[PDB]
């Protein structure tokens, strides 16, 4: 899943 | 008309939220707020991360989703129960459940307020819950295309924004950020390779609306002409503002 902290 | 310096205001990074659903909303020294949400039909769920920055624990952590009259008509918002003590370096969850009611345009507000070192903290940021997410992209081929777009009525239904780009034109970033709007990007459909189209349904409890866009670039002005042509005037707005702001 997507990194919520990655954008 | 939403004036002064948009740094350390409630909307710095909200833009950056449109095209994708995660990432890091706001930041300041104390607290990292992050994002991922997914949406289906007019529904959405939405996860928001708080991030303690600190050597130490923040107490009576409160996120409270805030919306005016006009937002809470058309846009219902559920959330869960938020654990109120955040350890120093740990993260905390909050869930938000998602319903369109109908096209919206306004943002929900989230305020944040919370204890830390014996002090008040207050923070409030933009949400970014926006119309576009409860897109269905509509692959078509380029007769069927033409024959929708050639089928809009009323002028109110067709908007028109001519820009400038603030970003650098680049073929594939286009293509990425219609794509991540929510609509289909249908290859080859305008006779003018250079040109962009895209085709999609908003869903709402009360309403379908179906859409059409067409983006036209101008290397040499540094502009784009974007036309979204739907079923609601409104929804045609909504989308053309928020779109116009990607390029």
């Amino acid at each position: 899943f997507s990194d919520p902290w990655g954008g | 008309g939403s004036p002064g310096i948009r740094l350390g205001s409630s909307e710095d990074n909200f833009a950056r939220f449109v095209c994708k659903n995660n990432g890091v909303l706001f930041e300041n020294q104390l607290l990292q707020i992050g994002l991922k949400s997914e949406f289906r039909q007019n529904l959405g769920r939405m996860f928001i991360f708080y991030g303690n920055k600190t050597s130490t624990q923040f107490l009576n952590f409160t996120p409270t989703l805030i919306c005016a009259d006009d937002l809470q008509t058309n846009l219902n918002l559920q959330t869960k129960p938020v654990d109120p003590t955040v350890d120093g370096g740990a993260q905390v969850q909050q869930v938000v459940n998602i319903e369109c009611i109908s096209d919206f345009t306004e943002a929900p507000v989230l305020n944040i307020q919370f204890r830390y070192g014996g002090t008040f903290q207050n923070v409030s940021v933009k949400l970014p819950i926006t119309l576009n997410k409860f897109f269905q992209p509509t692959e078509m081929a380029s007769q069927d295309f033409f024959q929708r777009w050639k089928q809009l009525s009323n002028p109110q239904q067709e908007v028109q924004n001519i820009f400038k780009a603030k970003h650098p034109m680049d073929t594939e970033i286009t293509k990425a950020k219609i794509i991540g709007f929510g609509s289909a990007l249908l290859e080859e459909v305008d006779p003018n390779p250079a040109n962009f189209v895209g085709a999609g349904i908003i869903h709402t409890k009360t309403t379908q609306i179906g859409c059409l866009l067409r983006l036209e670039p101008n290397l040499q002005a540094q502009m784009y002409r974007l036309t979204l042509r739907t079923s609601k005037d409104t929804v045609s707005q909504r989308l053309c503002e928020l779109l116009s702001e990607q390029f």
